[PDB]
């Protein structure tokens, strides 16, 4: 259900989540489509919580997999 | 003007009872310059019929993290429905191979997005991929339409909608055209699939060669137009491209009528480039003929205009689409009233009536005059959530149903801020009383509460 990936919303911008990649222990992947800021991070609600507990990060979730069908 | 000489193109009979899609062709418009997107499981680029009309600009495989979306081949051919839709829109003409597509001179491109596991941030970025170099993305897929889910998009590709209407396309928006369902034999109704209910979404149903409600159709009022596929034994289907360079006469589903729709409306931007993702929903609901298609739900509108929640506004008519597009005015920003009507919460039990006199935002600047899309967000609790049946009735008297009963839904989660959407008010005066009807269908002691009814207006002045 759950995979390995966060996504982070960080106002700050890339230099941002790429300090908060390397601060935290983290692996910035890059921005999520064309969400300026909204970045996908590789490493769980305690890999959640310490995301969102950063004061640079405004909202964090982990990614799992749903079902969505093919009409 | 000479129509095309594909084999399969007589075997087409929804292109030339029909989606009048001659008639733009021989108006000048094929779809040239224009880029659509098939948001699936991948594209068979090399494929005879779609490899000259292919665009690696409008592609990308998120399954794999590459540019290739080639689809992944399987003994049971798994993976071919992205080929068949991309057919639908952009089928080569003229080259003795399949038959045509709706836009047979645009470039299409697929996204590789369902082979895998399908994330919130995977449909993000699907949905947000060069927004503006691709024009139209045309997405079938959604939750489960087994009749007892509730799902929609999460932040992640909600945001993508939203950045898509805003600043995709040079600031046009992105249009994104979207199949309503197959929970037909579920009694699925699609306002509870939160990807069709969405206002940036041209949900789009289906409608059989006898011009009858298929059985696969979900009703709701979130719905636009129609667009031919398949029916019963006895009904001709959709003739499209099909995986491993060869070609299909069984294209089958809700998932057959999005492609055509994105075709027909590639045709529609062909005649005007500078459409709004508002202005083009505007054109569907005034082009859209219910002429010949059956349903027992037809009913009048405030402005006189036929609307079913099978069908929409009716069917998709290339024709008129590209002739109003060409002289079509650009529509003001969209404007949006929200309206909190609830004052405490109300005990649901057998049946539950909310009325509420309203002034659309009268005196500030979200002030509606002529409403677009209509939201009713409810947070309520019940013990059975299938057997609720919610209406939402406008001023004018457009009554509107926003639930039907979901035998197989035996959920206890109620709903948690759940915008129902309803195209059926579209023009309409958004001032005066608003009615909200929910009632148990069942003869069973139900019970539960309503806690928040936020009426959403959206539109113009
Ligand atoms: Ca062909
Ligand atoms: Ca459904
Ligand atoms: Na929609």
């Amino acid at each position: 259900q759950f995979v390995n990936e966060w996504a982070a919303e960080i106002p700050g911008g890339p230099e941002a989540a790429s300090a908060i990649a390397e601060e935290l222990g983290y692996d910035l992947l890059g921005q999520i489509g064309s969400l300026e800021n909204h970045y996908l991070f590789k490493h769980a609600f305690h890999i959640t919580k310490r995301l969102s507990d950063d004061d640079r990060v405004i909202w964090a979730e982990q990614q799992y997999e749903k079902e969505r069908s093919k009409r | 003007y000479q129509e095309p000489t594909d084999p399969k193109f007589p075997q087409q009979w929804y292109l030339s009872r029909d989606l009048n899609v001659k008639a733009a062709w021989a108006q000048g418009y094929t779809g040239h310059g224009i880029v659509v997107s098939i948001l699936d499981d991948g594209i068979e680029k090399n494929h005879p019929d779609l490899a000259g009309n292919y665009d690696p600009g409008a592609s990308f495989d998120v399954n794999d993290q590459d540019p290739d979306p080639q689809p992944r081949y399987t003994q049971m051919n798994d993976n071919r429905h992205g080929t068949r839709c991309a057919g639908e829109v952009a089928a080569v003409a003229n080259n003795g191979v399949c038959g045509v597509g709706v836009a047979y001179n645009a470039r299409i491109g697929g996204v590789r997005m369902l082979d895998g596991e399908v994330t919130d941030a995977v449909e993000a970025r699907s949905l947000g991929l060069n927004p503006n170099h691709i024009h139209i993305y045309s997405a079938s897929w959604g939750p489960e339409d087994d009749g007892k889910t509730v799902d929609g998009p999460a932040r992640l590709a909600e945001e993508a909608f939203f950045r898509g209407v805003s600043q995709g396309r040079g600031g046009l928006g992105s249009i994104f055209v979207w199949a309503s369902g197959n929970g037909g034999r579920e009694h699925d109704s699609c306002n509870c699939d939160g990807y069709t209910n969405s206002i940036y979404t041209l949900s789009i149903s289906s409608a059989t060669q006898f011009g009858n409600v298929p059985w696969y159709s979900e009703a709701c009022s979130s719905t636009l137009a129609t667009t031919y596929s398949s029916g019963n034994q006895n009904e001709k289907q959709i003739v499209t491209t099909d995986l491993r360079q060869k070609c299909t006469e069984s294209h089958t589903g809700t998932s057959a009528s999005a492609p055509l729709a994105a075709g027909i409306i590639a045709l529609t931007l062909e005649a005007n480039k500078n459409l709004t993702w508002r202005d083009m929903q505007h054109l569907v609901v005034q082009t859209s003929k219910p002429a010949h298609l059956n349903a027992n739900d037809w009913a009048t509108n405030g402005v006189g205009r036929k609307v079913s929640h099978s069908y929409g506004y009716g069917l998709l008519d290339a024709g008129a689409m590209v002739a109003l597009a060409q002289n079509w005015t650009t529509v003001a920003p969209q404007r949006k009233c929200i309206i909190d009507i609830l004052t405490e919460p109300k005990d649901i039990g057998k049946r539950l009536e909310v009325r509420k006199t309203v002034t659309a935002c009268l005196g500030e600047p979200n002030h509606i005059t002529r409403l677009e899309h209509a939201q009713a967000r409810l947070t309520l609790s019940y013990n059975r959530r299938g057997d609720l049946a919610i209406h939402l009735v406008s001023p004018m008297g457009t009554r509107s149903t926003l639930l039907a009963a979901r035998p197989h839904d035996y959920s206890a989660d109620g709903f948690n801020d759940w915008a129902f959407m309803t195209t059926h008010s579209w023009d309409e005066d958004p001032s005066g009383e608003w009615v909200l009807e929910i009632e148990n269908t069942s003869e069973a002691n139900n019970y539960g509460t309503l806690t928040k009814f936020t009426l959403v207006l959206y539109g113009t002045a």
